[PDB]
């Protein structure tokens, strides 16, 4: 999403 | 011995005024020894030397509202008294068992009566809540094609669908509908129900979920009666032009109920603990500073200013009755202002933080900015060790954990196996252990600093309630002083968890007003837990028990990921702005952006001796007596022996025994020190410390590192072992003795044939084990969903977040019971969730305005121009969507209209990147590596003069390959130069065993590759016709050409001459032999 | 009369300025950029032209050489090309050939360098490789021992230096747009000329860089220049036309040809353009390369190699043998060419003509 590295 | 930097000896007291040390016998001796009398603190005690409306009759039931009704209808399932007084368990309805032969439809619930008369049983009307009275003893219905046929068996017309009413019993009518929104005057509830506006705020839960009774829209703030309004005791306030005017303005002269005003002139009456003050009709009490008016309005209590307001002291705080005093932790001196503490040791701090490709060493003011290491894959985690001056990190690209000294020497890799997704790590400087979270195995690990003795200490879920579980672990901090491990979770049920360092006492710390807790850390001076949220954009801190939360930044942060505190300053890393920046740790004042990082700065730490405070090791010497891990017990005082993961802990009479439980597919070392995979045995590299992994009778290794070698010179990946497929040509991968105890990783489930598949795949209506074991009906009926997961009637398992989300997930609709899916227990959280207008599901706030229909009815995407993007780290696209600023000009369309990439200037590459012809950046590792990466092949341009990195073997053609790929029996350069100069690998002159064909240039291949059209080895001796004349050039598999060379398989008549005389592209062999015999 | 040479993206066309008609030349090629020629080095009657190729996709560019007839006309001759083996070329926007010393000069716009090698392109070496944004076409003046180059990046400049890479200097840097082509008037005191695709002018200046003059204005986006006799040649890139004007800029803009926009350069093929009478100053003492300089010469080593310690002539690197050249079809006066089993270019004379290559008859 928007947090996964 | 030493005096530790800035600190004092163990038996010495530190003068908080200036940091000088005095003997312990001098403190609390009755004489001020320090410059500011810190040795004579208050904490040391001195020396010791018509009757009624509801009277009714004996045959009539009595009602609260004043009605009288016949006693026959009491507790019949419906209100007869007119006020429910005959329909409650408050007086009596618990035993409302009805009359005689009535059918008891137990599916009915208090909104309806379970007992139904047989007068209308099977009458065609849905008497029961799911109409079971129409099937239990009833003649079948033929139904009609013009009517809606319920899948359960009932028959109704199409007027009974999409109306919030269970006409079919099985909700088949209401299931799958797409209810249009409510009307103009109609009110809408959270669960999508439509109710008349008049029915708001009437003490009846008409919305079902209580939407129409919400406090915000129902409570009427009483007229405040502000300045120029005298609030009289009656509540009908007037103007103060009328105070004590002797005219009754407020009912019984409440405005003149008292005009003496000075009611404080007494002791027993008005009793105020401290001071009193009069008012226009009466008195009120007040307290001295540092005291709180409690709920009785008639006393004063001392507040704990250290717990209520920690920002009043820079460090450890001490409460006093009526006030507080700010102390400083050891190693800090108290400033003359009386509040700020200042670090004493001359070792000044600096910030160690990690980037993509980089680890950087930054001074705390932004003046100095250096490079520790470069060329790493992706450093997402990092930590240091004060005792050995070491440094640890996680390279997520390679899935390994490295370590090196702080002076760039002795780079080593401690853990390199079974690392699937490690998101964070922390170093335990006390008991010399290493901790790291796994986001794929969903667990917590502990290990020795050198890498041996890995063990699990947390898994599954935390609370006894199985609501918060290990969905997405991220961020970890240790508090070894009290033996606790704090980690943050950013799953759908996000929280912050705590567990003892030996796995005892796992509990939940913080689980409210939190969505994306990326960062976490503890301040070791005042003992305050710190964390930040990536979605809500705050920085919050609280006591170690999760109490007395306070907010530093309130919604002003784009995206924190890591943070650390030293002294009074907090440093955090922002993804969206790609910056490292700092501010005050209590209120956020003094915000300064320290550095423009091109890549995302992931993890940050402050390297200073005080950030890892010293104290005595519970496992002091002899490793606590345990042959294995000596862990700190919960509370920090005791210790607990424990065995590694692949061991069985068995308790003797008074001490612990560890038994090896190495599985059949694994090799146990000779000293029983550890259990390693069987393909690590005889691989040529010594893994066991005793060398037992490499016996004397080792067969020749045909296969690479990390590859399983079959019993006869054939290779396969380790995943092939016991997967119920014949992978080895010999079949040794499916051997019985090898597989008979093939216990595999925890997060997957094992089938009957001992092949194992991911745990969720069982009972998903797909035969995955190839023996139908995972689809066995009895097993699915009898199994259990893992903790934190709901169990379907189908036997499938789904995450708890899929329950009551409208969309079916269990095949059968037990995961969406609308009777339960609309109650008040499933209201959305008003902070982090957005309620759909029509459907009853709740979706996270960040899913709103993303270009995707998460609510299934475009509620989240409608009216997107009303959403204002974040002011600091967001960019607004043409279609008015908000995207992180880090995705602008990144190279990909990220909002569906190319707006993020319109008018884009190329960026300048960093210190470890090479710039292609078209000005894009690729790592320096990709230059001269025998593959195209710049599109225009620019990475391989002019690869003769450039060196290769010290671990790379340069090919004579100028390209580079890792030095481990030389002298191995196969060509890794594109001209076999890696093997060309290699020495003879056998005393008898050859280069590889007798089971392999050997080409001219010392590279060699398998037998079956000879004469296949594939130039297996360069300068190929495989395509030598003279030696290949006698190989089996057989018609069923090889086309024997006229020139006596044979052609492998499908290459015949393929369109290109693979033979060399033109008859490969010819007739009479690839044409019809006898016209399809 | 001089013969014009015009390279298109796929083919090379030569046009006689007096006969006013085209003739057949090299075909079946792709992404060629610029050409230059050497006048019959072996004095048999065939000159050598050098043309580069740009690259697309995975494959890289290269430099190739081919033969051209020096007589009136030649057709049906199977012209064969040969690659110099110069690997790793991105965009050779500029190429020049030095007839004194058998050296070839070219610059890579993407690599931001200027290379040097022998006519067969073996002894590769970087001459200047620092402070270039987008190096444009180049020019060489062996008589004065000075080479010229320009830049068209963020800082448009025109520079000159010795042929061995030292004594680099900038001619002008003011009132410059997008330089595209360079030319030197070998007879008018070695005056130099250059174009501009933004200012749309052609200017001239002396070799040292004094008395800058605006010769002609509003040239409709010129690309390349060539000076012969007393006239100047340029090509409008966006339209493909060729024009003439007095080299002193006091005459009307005459029209010559209209060609497709694939036209890349205009080059005059004549011996008097280069004055082959210049002698070689080299003493044949150098080991690998003998570069030129004003009043003398110098020795050089291949790229990534240095001289033996103590010495300044002998290089440490080995020396590879030269590359042989295929024979051309010398068939003259409307003859035809044919290849036998030996693959020698055995000509087929026309009616009334005799001899080996059918010279006269
Ligand atoms: C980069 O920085 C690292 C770490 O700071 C340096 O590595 C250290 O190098 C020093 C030597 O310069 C090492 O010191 C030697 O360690 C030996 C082993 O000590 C271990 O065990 C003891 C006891 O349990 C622990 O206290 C200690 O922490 C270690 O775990 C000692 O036995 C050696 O002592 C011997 O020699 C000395 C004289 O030098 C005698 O006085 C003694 O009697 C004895 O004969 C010695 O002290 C040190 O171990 C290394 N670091 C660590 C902690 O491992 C790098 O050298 C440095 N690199 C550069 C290039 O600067
Ligand atoms: C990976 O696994 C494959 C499995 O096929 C191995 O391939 C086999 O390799 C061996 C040689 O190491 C071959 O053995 C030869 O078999 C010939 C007859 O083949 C029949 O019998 C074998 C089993 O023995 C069957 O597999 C096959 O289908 C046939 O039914 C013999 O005639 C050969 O002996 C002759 O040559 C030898 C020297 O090689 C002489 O010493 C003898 O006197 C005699 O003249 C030989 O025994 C076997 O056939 C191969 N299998 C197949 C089907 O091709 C690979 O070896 C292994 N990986 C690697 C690269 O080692
Ligand atoms: C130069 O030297 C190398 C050795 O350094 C020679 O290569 C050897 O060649 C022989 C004969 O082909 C090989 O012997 C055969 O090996 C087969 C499989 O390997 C066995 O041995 C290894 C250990 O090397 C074990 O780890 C493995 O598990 C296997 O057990 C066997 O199947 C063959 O068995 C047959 O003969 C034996 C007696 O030798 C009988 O007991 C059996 O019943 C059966 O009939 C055989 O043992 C040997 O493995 C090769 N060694 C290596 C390492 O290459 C080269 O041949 C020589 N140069 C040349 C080209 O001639
Ligand atoms: C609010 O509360 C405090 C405490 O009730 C009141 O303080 C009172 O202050 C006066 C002046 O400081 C004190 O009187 C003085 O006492 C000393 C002896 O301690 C004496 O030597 C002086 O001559 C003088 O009398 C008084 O003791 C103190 N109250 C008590 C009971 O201790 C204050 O007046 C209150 N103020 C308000 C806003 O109501
Ligand atoms: C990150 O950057 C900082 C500052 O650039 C580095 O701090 C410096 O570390 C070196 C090595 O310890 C110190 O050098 C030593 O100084 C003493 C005198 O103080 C001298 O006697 C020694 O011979 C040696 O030269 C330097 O003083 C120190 N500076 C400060 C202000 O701390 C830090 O090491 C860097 N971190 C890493 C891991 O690169
Ligand atoms: C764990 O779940 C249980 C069951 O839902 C919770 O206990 C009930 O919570 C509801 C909330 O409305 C109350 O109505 C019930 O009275 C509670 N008690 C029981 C035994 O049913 C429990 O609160 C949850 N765990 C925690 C710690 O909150
Ligand atoms: C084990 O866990 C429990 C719960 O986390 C701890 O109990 C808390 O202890 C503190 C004092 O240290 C109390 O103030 C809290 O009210 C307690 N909370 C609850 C709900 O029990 C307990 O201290 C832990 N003990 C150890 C040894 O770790
Ligand atoms: C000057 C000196 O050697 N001081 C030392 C310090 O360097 C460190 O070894 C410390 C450990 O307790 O002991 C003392
Ligand atoms: C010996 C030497 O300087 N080798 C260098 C090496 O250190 C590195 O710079 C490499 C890639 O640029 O090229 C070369
Ligand atoms: C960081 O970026 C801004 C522009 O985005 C730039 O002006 C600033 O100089 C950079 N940081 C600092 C403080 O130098
Ligand atoms: C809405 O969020 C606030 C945040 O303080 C919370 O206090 C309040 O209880 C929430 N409303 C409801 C109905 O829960
Ligand atoms: C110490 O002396 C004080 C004097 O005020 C008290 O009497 C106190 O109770 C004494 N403590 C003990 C233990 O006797
Ligand atoms: C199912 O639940 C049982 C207890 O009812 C066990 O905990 C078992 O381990 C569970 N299975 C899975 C897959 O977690
Ligand atoms: C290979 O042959 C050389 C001689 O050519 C040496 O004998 C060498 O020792 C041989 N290789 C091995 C491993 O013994
Ligand atoms: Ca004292
Ligand atoms: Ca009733
Ligand atoms: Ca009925
Ligand atoms: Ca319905
Ligand atoms: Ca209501
Ligand atoms: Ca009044
Ligand atoms: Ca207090
Ligand atoms: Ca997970
Ligand atoms: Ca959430
Ligand atoms: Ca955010
Ligand atoms: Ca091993
Ligand atoms: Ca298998
Ligand atoms: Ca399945
Ligand atoms: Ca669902
Ligand atoms: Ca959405
Ligand atoms: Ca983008
Ligand atoms: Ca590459
Ligand atoms: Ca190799
Ligand atoms: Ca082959
Ligand atoms: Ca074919």
């Amino acid at each position: 999403x928007x947090n996964x590295x | 011995p030493t005096r530790p930097p800035g600190m004092c000896h163990l038996d010495e007291f530190q003068c908080q005024g200036d940091g000088t040390c005095i003997p312990n016998t001098w403190e609390c001796d009755g004489h001020p020894d320090c410059i500011h009398g810190s040795d004579e603190h208050t904490g040391c005690v001195p020396k010791t030397c018509g009757h009624s409306v509801n009277t009714c009759r004996a045959s009539q039931f009595q009602c609260d509202n004043g009605r009288c009704i016949s006693g026959n209808w009491v507790c019949d399932g419906d209100n007869d008294c007119g006020d429910m007084s005959d329909e409650d368990q408050r007086h009596h309805c618990e035993l409302q068992n009805c009359s005689s032969t009535q059918f008891t439809c137990v599916n009915s619930r208090p909104p309806n009566r379970r007992c139904i008369p047989q007068y209308w049983v099977c009458d065609g009307d849905a008497d029961c809540s799911d109409a079971l009275d129409e099937l239990q003893n009833c003649t079948m219905r033929t139904c009609s094609a013009g009517e809606f046929s319920c899948a359960n068996g009932r028959c109704v017309r199409q007027s009974f669908r999409c109306d919030r009413r269970n006409d079919c019993g099985d909700y088949s009518d209401e299931r799958g509908c797409s209810y249009p929104p409510c009307h103009a005057n109609q009110f809408t509830c959270q669960n999508g129900r439509c109710i008349p506006r008049f029915f708001v705020c009437d003490e009846d839960n008409d919305c079902g979920d209580g939407s129409d009774e919400q406090e915000h829209l129902c409570h009427t703030p009483e007229p405040t009666c502000p300045l120029h309004q005298f609030r009289c005791d009656n509540g009908h306030c007037i103007e103060m032009g009328r105070v004590c005017n002797h005219v009754d303005d407020c009912s019984d002269n409440s405005d003149e109920k008292g005009c003496g005003i000075n009611e404080c002139l007494d002791s027993s009456i008005s009793r105020c603990d401290h001071n009193c003050t009069d008012t226009i009709t009466s008195f009120y009490c007040s307290c001295l500073p540092g005291y709180k008016l409690m709920s009785d309005k008639r006393s004063c209590v001392d507040i704990d200013e250290c717990k209520e307001s920690p920002q009043l002291c820079s460090q450890k705080c001490e409460n006093v009755v009526g006030s507080y005093i700010c102390k400083c932790a050891p190693g800090y001196i108290r400033e003359p202002d009386g509040k700020s503490c200042r670090q004493n040791s001359n070792i000044e701090p600096y910030l160690i933080f990690s980037n993509r490709y980089y680890i950087r060493n930054l001074t705390t003011d932004g003046s100095s900015y250096s490079l520790i290491l470069q060329g790493l894959g992706n450093v997402v985690a990092l930590d240091f060790d004060r005792v050995e001056k070491r440094l640890y990190w996680i390279d997520a690209e390679k899935q390994i954990i490295e370590r090196m000294f702080l002076n760039k020497t002795n780079r080593e890799t401690i853990i390199n196996h079974r690392l699937r997704r490690a998101e964070s790590l922390a170093v335990d400087w006390v008991s010399r252990k290493l901790y790291w979270l796994d986001a794929i195995l969903d667990c917590l690990f502990v290990s020795d600093l050198e890498g041996r003795h890995r063990k699990m200490i947390a898994q599954h879920c935390v609370d006894a309630n199985n609501t918060f579980c290990f969905e997405h672990p991220r961020g970890i901090v240790l508090h070894p002083q009290r033996g606790h491990v704090y980690w943050a979770d950013w799953g759908v049920h996000a929280y912050i968890g705590r567990i003892g360092m030996d796995g005892t006492n796992k509990s939940v710390i913080i689980s409210t007003k939190i969505e994306w807790p990326n960062a976490i850390t503890i301040d070791y001076t005042n003992d305050l837990l710190y964390w930040a949220d990536a979605h809500l954009g705050y920085i919050e801190f609280s006591d170690l028990e999760g109490h007395h939360r306070h907010t530093v930044y309130d919604g002003s942060l784009p995206h924190p990921f890591a943070l650390t505190i030293f002294e009074d300053t907090v440093f955090w890393t922002d993804w969206n702005t790609r910056t490292v920046e700092k501010g005050n740790k209590y209120d956020g004042s003094g915000r300064v952006v320290l550095v423009n990082t091109t890549h995302k700065p992931f993890d940050i730490h402050v390297y200073h001796p005080y950030r890892q405070p010293i104290m005595s090791n519970p496992c002091g010497t002899n490793n606590g007596g345990c042959s294995h891990l000596c862990l700190i017990k919960a509370g920090g005082r005791g210790f607990t022996c424990a065995c590694p993961d692949d061991f069985q802990t068995v308790q003797l009479r008074d001490r612990t025994l560890c038994m090896p439980m190495c599985s059949s597919t694994q090799f146990l070392c000779g000293n029983n020190e550890k259990c390693i995979p069987i393909w690590w045995k005889c691989d040529g590299q010594k893994d066991c410390s005793d060398g037992s992994d490499e016996p004397d009778l080792c067969p020749h290794r045909f296969c690479r590192l990390g590859q399983f070698q079959c019993r006869d010179g054939n290779c396969t990946s380790p995943q092939a072992l016991c997967n119920a497929r014949q992978d080895c040509a010999d079949g040794s991968d499916e051997d019985r003795v090898l597989c008979e105890h093939h216990r595999c990783e925890s997060n997957e489930w094992q089938c009957a044939n001992k092949r194992c598949i991911p745990q969720s795949w069982q009972c998903d209506s797909v035969n995955d084990c190839l023996d139908n074991s995972d689809e066995d009906t009895s097993h699915c009926a009898s199994r259990t969903c893992r903790p934190g997961q709901f169990k379907c009637n189908n036997g499938r398992c789904i995450p708890q977040s899929w329950k009551c989300d409208v969309d079916n997930d269990c095949g059968d609709y037990s995961d969406e019971p609308i009777d339960e899916c609309t109650t008040a227990a499933y209201n959305c959280d008003n902070h982090t969730e957005f309620s759909c207008k029509t459907n009853y599901r709740c979706i996270p706030q960040w899913a709103v305005c993303n270009g995707f229909d998460d609510c299934r009815d475009n509620s989240d995407e409608q009216g997107c121009e009303s959403v204002p993007c974040h002011p600091s780290g967001d960019f607004r696209c043409a279609n008015h969507h908000c995207i992180p600023l880090r995705w602008k000009c990144d190279g990909t369309d990220d909002c569906g209209d190319n707006s993020d990439e319109e008018n884009c200037v190329p960026r300048e590459c960093s210190e470890s990147e090479f710039r292609c012809a078209d000005q894009q950046c690729i790592p320096s590792r990709w230059v001269c590596d025998q593959e195209n990466d710049c599109g225009d092949n620019s990475d391989e341009r002019d690869c003769e003069m450039k060196t290769c990195h010290p671990e790379h073997f340069q090919c004579t053609s100028g390209h580079c390959v890792p030095k481990a790929l030389a002298c191995d029996g196969r060509a890794d350069c594109l001209d076999a130069s890696d093997e060309s100069a290699c020495p003879t690998r056998f005393p008898n002159g050859t280069y590889c065993p007798a089971a392999m064909f050997e080409c001219k240039n010392h590279v060699c291949i398998q037998s079956f590759w000879i004469c296949d059209g594939e130039n297996d080895c360069v300068d190929g001796s495989d395509e030598e016709i003279h030696l290949c004349f006698n190989i089996p050039c057989e018609s069923p598999q090889r086309f024997r050409c006229d020139n006596s060379r044979c052609v492998y398989g499908h290459q015949l008549c393929n369109g290109v001459d693979d033979c060399g005389d033109g008859s490969d592209e010819k007739e009479e062999h690839c044409r019809k032999p006898t016209h399809k015999p």
